[PDB]
C-alpha cells in the first residue's frame, strides 16, 4: 500500500490571501498525484492533475507544485465559493486518497447568541425528557459547551450538532441536548448548560428549574 | 455535454446486499473506465474499485475484494455496483467516477466527471415517521429583545427529514442542524429560528416537517408560556 | 485521437471512422509536435485542397526503433504480425515520442505487440486471438509448455529507456481521393455556380477549366464524376445542389 | 440459446447453371454507350453454383468456404433468409462478422462470437391475432471483444404470405480486400416456380465495412418442443469469385446492360481482343498459350554446417 497524509486538517482564511494546503505520501511517487475540491453538498471536482497541470476552465489562481514524496496545492488569493474540502490521489499503485483539507471563511471573534429550552408537555407525555442548549452566530469554531444538574456534571447520555459555517457571513451554530428519562428529569431540582467560547471573559451560565 | 446519473437512495439490513446503477450518458461509454468511490458521514473519500466498459475486466482496493463486484451493460451504457454482506458502518455516500478521455497518461485513474452520487444507509431498525416538540423560550417574562423559538425533530429513521417555517416563507433567522445518530440507532435533529421579542405575543410561528419514507407530513404552531 | 489519455496496443490496433466533418490538416501539418509525419499518395501541404470520401484514424504504441516498420513494404515483427500498411497504401503515418505519456519508472506494462503468428498477416488485417504457439514440432495443450510460447509480448515503457526503447505514439490517416462522392474536406469556401462560361472549375478538390452545362445524364447515389474514353472527367454531381 | 435442429430428410447436393449473373458496377464512376475492360474478382459465366434450399422437411444452413469472395443469390418470399456469419474458427478463438436482417433491424457487429452449431431465426407462424411474429434467435451464446457495431434505423419486415413461385431474387456479392469487407447488392422482381433464372443484371455497391478480420468460411440465417416444426419455402445459390476480365457494355443511360467474359471461351476471348460484343467472318489472333510449372524444385548444395559470423 501506498499511504497519502495532508498536513492541514483544516485552514481558516480571509478573501484575497494566499492558501496552501501538503500533501505527503508514504513512499516516492515521482508525480503520479493529482489534487481535488469538494463543495458542501456536492461531489468532488478534479483541480490539478499529474502533480502541477491545472484542468481546463479552472480558475487561474489554483496552483500545484513539487515532485518525489511530497507535493503542495495552493491558492494564490482564496474567494468565497473556494469553500470546501481539498483532498490529494495518488496513481503509482492504485488511486489511494489522502485524508484531506477543510477551508473556512476567516472572520473576527463573536460570542453566541445563547439560549437554552426545557422539555416540552408534548414530549414528556412520551416518557422522555430532553434539554437543549443553543448557540447561535459565533465563529472560533471551538465553542465549548458543559451541563450542569445540582452544580455537577454528567457523561454517556448528552448530544451535539453543529450547522455549516453560514455562507451569507461567516458564523458557526451549534445545540447540545442532553436527553433522560421522565423520572430523571422530575428528580433534579436545578438544570443548566454553560458556555466556554473566546469571544466570552467569563463561562456563561443560564439555568432554569422545572416550573420556572 | 456528459452526465452520469445514479439510482435513487438504498436502505438496507446487516448483512444485506445493495445493487447500485450509474447510467452513462453524451459520451461512448467503452471508452475509459469507471471507477467507483464513497464518503462516510462527514469524512474523507475512499475508493472501491474499477471496471473497464470495454471488457468488464475490474480491479478492487483490497478490503473490498470479495465483497464489491462490478458489472456493466454496453447496450444501456450503464455501469454498476453488487456489494454483499453490508456491514452498518457501510452507511456512507457512494458515486462513480470517469477515466480521463483526453491529456492524461496512459495509466492515472483521475476522476474526470461525477455523478450527483446516492446514499447507502445500513440499520437493523424498520422505517419509522418522526415526532416534533416545541423548543419554545420559557417564561414570556424571560425575553428581552430578541428570542429564539424552534422545532426539535426527533426518533425518526428514514434518513432525510426536510423542515420549513411558516408554510415556507419565513427565512430570516431560520437554522437547521446535521441530523445525529441516537444509542437507539435512528436520527434525530433540531430547527430554530430568532425573532423579535416585540413580535413573540402577537405574530405565528409553525415548522411543517416532512419524511417522505414514512408518508409522514406533519404542522405544528410553536406557542409561548 | 491525437490527445486521448490512453492509446490501443499496436497488436489490437482501434480504427475510428472520420466523417461529415472540415479537417485542418494545416493545424495537424504545422504543429512542431511530430516527430513522423509522411505521406504516400498526396503532399502534406495539398491536404487542405482536397475532399475525401471515406477517412479512417489508425491509433496505437510502439518503440522507437520499430516506427521505421509503419511505412508501407517494410518487414519486421510489427509490419509481419500486428500491423502491414499496403503496398498501394494512400494517407499519411505520424509519430510522436510517449515518454512522458506512455511511460513509467516501475515499468508501464499496459502495451503489447505480437512477437509469434503461423502466418504473415494481410494489409489492415488485426489478430485479438490468445491461443499458445507451437514453435516446436511437437503439438501441445492447455497454457504452457516447452517450445510453446503466448504470442504477445509486452512492452516495458520506463522513462531510463534510452530515445529507440521509448514508446512512441501513432496515428494513421487511411483515405482515398477524387473517385467517389466526398464526406470530409478542407476548410476551402464553395463560390456560386455558373455556367454556360468558360471558368476554373473547382468540385470536391477536382480541380479543371472548361464551361459547365446542365447534363441529362442519369447518375446513381453512389456516382460523383463521369468520364471519358480518354479517361477525363466530362460530367460531374454539383456537391451543394445534387444535380 | 442454442439448440440442435433434427427433424428434416436427407437429399443429395443440388446444382444449378449461374447463366450471366454476378456482374456488379466494378467502381464509382459513371459511364455511357462504351464497352469497358475490367479485372476483377467475378462469378465466371455460366459456372455451377451450388443450390440450397427450405422446403415444407428440408432446411440447410452449412459452413460454407469464402474463398476469393461470394456471389449469393436467394429466389424468395415469405422474408426467410435473413443474413449471415463469416470469420475462420467462427467460436471465439478468433473474430467473426455477423450481419443479420431481423424482424425491425439490420444488425451488422464484429466480435469474438460463440455461433451456435446451427445459427437460426425463429416465428410464430398464424398465432390467433392472424399474424406472424419473430420470438427466436438462436444465433450466438457469447460475443466478447467486440470492434465493430452497426444497427439500421428501424423499420417492419412482413414476415407472411404463400404463393406457387417465388416473388424476390436478391443477389449479393462479398468480397474481403485490405481489411475491407464490401458489399454489392440487387433486388429484381421474379415470377418462377424453381432454380436460379436466366439473364443480366448489374449488382451496385452497398456498404464497405472497415471490420480487419481473415474470413475463410462463412453460413447463412434462416427463418424457421425445441424439435418439430415447418420450413418457410426459400432457395439460395452460392458461387466463388475469382480474379478475371470482363468487357462491359454501358448503355447510353450509363447502366451496364451486358458483359462478355474474356475467359470463358474462344469467341470470348476474341470478343475482348477486338473491343466487340459482334465478330466478322475471319481467323483473329488472341493470347498465346503456355504450359505452366507442375511443381518448384530448389537446388542448392548439401552444405550443412552454420557460417561462423560470432567470431
Ligand atoms: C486466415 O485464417 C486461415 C485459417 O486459420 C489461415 O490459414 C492457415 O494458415 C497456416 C499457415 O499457412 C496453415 O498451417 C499449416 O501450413 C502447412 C499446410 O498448408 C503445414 O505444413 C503446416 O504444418 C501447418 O499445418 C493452415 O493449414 C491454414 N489453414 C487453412 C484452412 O488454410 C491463414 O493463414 C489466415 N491468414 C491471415 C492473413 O491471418
Ligand atoms: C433487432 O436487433 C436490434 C439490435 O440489437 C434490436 O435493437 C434494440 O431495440 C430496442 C427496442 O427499440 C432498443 O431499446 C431502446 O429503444 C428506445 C431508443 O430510443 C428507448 O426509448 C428505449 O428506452 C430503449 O433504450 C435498443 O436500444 C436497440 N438496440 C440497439 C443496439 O440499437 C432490435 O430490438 C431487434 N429486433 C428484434 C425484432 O429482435
Ligand atoms: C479478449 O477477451 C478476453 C476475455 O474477456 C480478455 O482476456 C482477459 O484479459 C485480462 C487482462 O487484460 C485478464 O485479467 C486478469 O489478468 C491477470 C491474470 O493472471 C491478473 O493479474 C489480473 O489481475 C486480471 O485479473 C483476464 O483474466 C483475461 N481473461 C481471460 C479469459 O483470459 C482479452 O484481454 C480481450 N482482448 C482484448 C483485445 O481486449
Ligand atoms: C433510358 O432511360 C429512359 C428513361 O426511362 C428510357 O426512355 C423511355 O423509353 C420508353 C420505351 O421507348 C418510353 O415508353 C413510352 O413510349 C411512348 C411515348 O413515347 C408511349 O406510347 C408508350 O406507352 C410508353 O409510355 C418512355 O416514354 C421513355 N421515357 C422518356 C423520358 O423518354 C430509355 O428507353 C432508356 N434507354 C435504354 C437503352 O434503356
Ligand atoms: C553476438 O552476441 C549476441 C548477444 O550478446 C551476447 O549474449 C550472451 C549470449 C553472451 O554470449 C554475452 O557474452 C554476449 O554479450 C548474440 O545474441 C544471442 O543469440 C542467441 C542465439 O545464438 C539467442 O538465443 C540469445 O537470446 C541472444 N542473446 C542476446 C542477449 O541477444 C548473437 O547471437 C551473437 N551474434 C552472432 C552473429 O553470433
Ligand atoms: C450440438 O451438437 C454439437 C455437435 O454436434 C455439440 O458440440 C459438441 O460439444 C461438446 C461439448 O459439449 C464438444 O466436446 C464437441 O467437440 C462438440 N462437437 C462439435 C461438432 O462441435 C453441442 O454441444 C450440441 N449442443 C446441444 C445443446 O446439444
Ligand atoms: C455441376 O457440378 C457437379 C459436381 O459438383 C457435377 O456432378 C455436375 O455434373 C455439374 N452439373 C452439370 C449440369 O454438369
Ligand atoms: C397475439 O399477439 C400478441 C401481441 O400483439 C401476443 O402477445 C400474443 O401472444 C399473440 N397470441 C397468440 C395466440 O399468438
Amino acid at each position: 500500500d501506498i499511504q497519502m497524509t495532508q498536513s492541514p486538517s483544516s485552514l481558516s482564511a480571509s478573501v484575497g490571501d494566499r492558501v496552501t494546503i501538503t500533501c505527503q505520501a508514504s513512499q516516492d511517487i515521482s508525480d503520479y498525484l493529482n489534487w481535488y475540491q469538494q463543495q458542501p453538498g456536492k461531489a468532488p471536482k478534479l483541480l490539478i492533475y499529474d502533480a502541477s497541470n491545472l484542468e481546463t476552465g479552472v480558475p487561474s489562481r489554483f496552483s500545484g507544485s513539487g515532485s518525489g514524496t511530497d507535493f503542495t496545492f495552493t491558492i494564490s488569493s482564496l474567494q468565497p465559493e473556494d469553500i470546501g474540502t481539498y483532498y490529494c490521489q495518488q496513481y503509482d499503485n492504485l488511486p489511494t486518497f489522502g485524508g484531506g483539507t477543510k477551508l473556512e471563511i476567516k472572520r473576527t471573534v463573536a460570542a453566541p447568541s445563547v439560549f437554552i429550552f426545557p422539555p416540552s408537555d408534548e414530549q414528556l407525555k412520551s416518557g422522555t425528557a430532553s434539554v437543549v442548549c443553543l448557540l447561535n452566530n459565533f465563529y472560533p469554531r471551538e465553542a465549548k459547551v458543559q451541563w450542569k444538574v445540582d452544580n455537577a456534571l454528567q457523561s454517556g447520555n448528552s448530544q451535539e450538532s453543529v450547522t455549516e459555517q453560514d455562507s451569507k457571513d461567516s458564523t458557526y451554530s451549534l445545540s447540545s441536548t442532553l436527553t433522560l428519562s421522565k423520572a430523571d428529569y422530575e428528580k433534579h431540582k436545578v438544570y443548566a448548560c454553560e458556555v466556554t467560547h473566546q469571544g466570552l471573559s467569563s463561562p456563561v451560565t443560564k439555568s432554569f428549574n422545572r416550573g420556572e | 455535454q456528459v452526465q452520469l446519473v445514479q439510482s435513487g437512495a438504498e436502505v438496507k439490513k446487516p448483512g444485506a446486499s445493495v445493487k447500485v446503477s450509474c447510467k452513462a450518458s453524451g459520451y461512448t461509454f467503452t471508452g475509459t473506465y469507471i471507477h467507483w468511490v464513497r464518503q462516510a458521514p462527514g469524512q474523507g473519500l475512499e475508493w472501491m474499485g474499477w471496471i473497464n466498459p470495454n471488457s468488464g475486466g475490474t480491479n478492487f482496493a483490497q478490503i473490498f475484494q470479495g465483497r464489491v463486484t462490478l458489472t456493466r451493460d454496453t447496450s444501456i451504457s450503464t455501469a454498476y455496483m453488487d456489494l454483499n454482506r453490508l456491514k452498518s458502518d457501510d452507511t456512507a455516500v457512494y458515486y462513480c467516477a470517469r477515466d480521463r478521455v483526453l491529456y492524461g497518461r496512459s495509466f492515472g485513474w483521475y476522476f474526470d466527471v461525477w455523478g450527483a452520487g446516492t446514499t447507502v444507509t445500513v440499520s437493523s431498525a424498520s422505517t419509522k415517521g418522526p415526532s416534533v416538540f416545541p423548543l419554545a423560550p420559557c417564561s414570556r417574562s424571560t425575553s428581552e429583545s430578541t428570542a429564539a423559538l424552534g422545532c426539535l425533530v426527533k426518533d425518526y429513521f428514514p434518513e432525510p427529514v426536510t423542515v420549513s417555517w411558516n408554510s415556507g416563507a419565513l427565512t430570516s433567522g431560520v437554522h437547521t442542524f446535521p441530523a445525529v445518530l441516537q444509542s437507539s440507532g435512528l436520527y434525530s435533529l433540531s430547527s430554530v429560528v430568532t425573532v423579535p421579542s416585540s413580535s413573540l405575543g402577537t405574530k405565528t410561528y409553525t415548522c411543517n416537517v416532512d419524511h417522505k419514507p414514512s408518508n409522514t407530513k406533519v404542522d405544528k404552531r410553536v406557542e409561548s408560556k | 485521437v491525437f490527445n486521448a489519455t490512453r492509446f490501443a496496443s499496436v497488436y489490437a490496433w482501434n480504427r475510428k471512422r472520420i466523417s461529415n466533418c472540415v479537417a485542418d490538416y494545416s493545424v495537424l501539418y504545422n504543429s512542431a509536435s511530430f516527430s513522423t509525419f509522411k505521406c504516400y499518395g498526396v503532399s502534406p501541404t495539398k491536404l487542405n485542397d482536397l475532399c475525401f470520401t471515406n477517412v479512417y484514424a489508425d491509433s496505437f504504441v510502439i518503440r522507437g526503433d520499430e516506427v521505421r516498420q509503419i511505412a508501407p513494404g517494410q518487414t519486421g515483427k510489427i509490419a509481419d504480425y500486428n500491423y502491414k500498411l499496403p503496398d498501394d497504401f494512400t494517407g499519411c503515418v505520424i509519430a510522436w515520442n510517449s515518454n512522458n505519456l506512455d511511460s513509467k519508472v516501475g515499468g508501464n506494462y499496459n502495451y503489447l505487440y505480437r512477437l509469434f503468428r503461423k502466418s504473415n498477416l494481410k494489409p489492415f488485417e488485426r489478430d485479438i486471438s490468445t491461443e499458445i504457439y507451437q514453435a516446436g514440432s511437437t503439438p501441445c495443450n492447455g497454457v504452457e509448455g516447452f517450445n510453446c510460447y503466448f504470442p504477445l509480448q509486452s512492452y516495458g515503457f520506463q522513462p531510463t529507456n534510452g530515445v529507440g526503447y521509448q514508446p512512441y505514439r501513432v496515428v494513421v490517416l487511411s483515405f482515398e481521393l477524387l473517385h467517389a462522392p466526398a464526406t470530409v474536406c478542407g476548410p476551402k469556401k464553395s463560390t456560386n455556380l455558373v455556367k454556360n462560361k468558360c471558368v476554373n472549375f473547382n468540385f470536391n478538390g477536382l480541380t479543371g477549366t472548361g464551361v459547365l452545362t446542365e447534363s441529362n445524364k442519369k447518375f446513381l447515389p453512389f456516382q460523383q464524376f463521369g468520364r471519358d474514353i480518354a479517361d477525363t472527367t466530362d460530367a460531374v454531381r454539383d456537391p451543394q445542389t445534387l444535380e | 440459446q442454442c439448440v440442435n435442429l433434427t427433424t428434416r430428410t436427407q437429399l443429395p447436393p443440388a446444382y444449378t447453371n449461374s447463366f450471366t449473373r454476378g456482374v456488379y458496377y466494378p467502381d464509382k464512376v459513371f459511364r455511357s454507350s462504351v464497352l469497358h475492360s475490367t479485372q476483377d474478382l467475378f462469378l465466371p459465366f455460366f459456372s455451377n453454383v451450388t443450390w440450397f434450399h427450405a422446403i415444407h422437411k428440408r432446411f440447410d444452413n452449412p459452413v460454407l468456404p469464402f474463398n476469393d469472395g461470394v456471389y449469393f443469390a436467394s429466389t424468395e418470399k415469405s422474408n426467410i433468409i435473413r443474413g449471415w456469419i463469416f470469420g475462420t474458427t467462427l467460436d471465439s478463438k478468433t473474430q467473426s462478422l455477423l450481419i443479420v436482417n431481423n424482424a425491425t433491424n439490420v444488425v451488422i457487429k464484429v466480435c469474438e462470437f460463440q455461433f451456435c452449431n446451427d445459427p437460426f431465426l425463429g416465428v410464430y407462424y398464424h398465432k390467433n391475432n392472424k399474424s406472424w411474429m419473430e420470438s427466436e434467435f438462436r444465433v450466438y451464446s457469447s460475443a466478447n471483444n467486440c470492434t465493430f457495431e452497426y444497427v439500421s434505423q428501424p423499420f417492419l419486415m412482413d414476415l407472411e404470405g404463400k404463393q406457387g413461385n417465388f416473388k424476390n431474387l436478391r443477389e449479393f456479392v462479398f468480397k474481403n480486400i485490405d481489411g475491407y469487407f464490401k458489399i454489392y447488392s440487387k433486388h429484381t422482381p421474379i415470377n418462377l416456380v424453381r432454380d436460379l433464372p436466366q439473364g443480366f443484371s448489374a449488382l451496385e455497391p452497398l456498404v464497405d465495412l472497415p471490420i480487419g478480420i481473415n474470413i475463410t468460411r462463412f453460413q447463412t440465417l434462416l427463418a424457421l418442443s425445441s424439435s418439430g416444426w415447418t420450413a418457410g419455402a426459400a432457395a439460395y445459390y452460392v458461387g466463388y469469385l475469382q480474379p478475371r476480365t470482363f468487357l462491359l457494355k454501358y448503355n447510353e443511360n450509363g447502366t451496364i446492360t451486358d458483359a462478355v467474359d474474356c475467359a470463358l471461351d474462344p469467341l470470348s476471348e476474341t470478343k475482348c481482343t477486338l473491343k466487340s460484343f459482334t465478330v466478322e467472318k475471319g481467323i483473329y489472333q488472341t493470347s498465346n498459350f503456355r504450359v505452366q510449372p507442375t511443381e518448384s524444385i530448389v537446388r542448392f548444395p548439401n552444405i550443412t554446417n552454420l557460417c561462423p559470423f560470432g567470431e
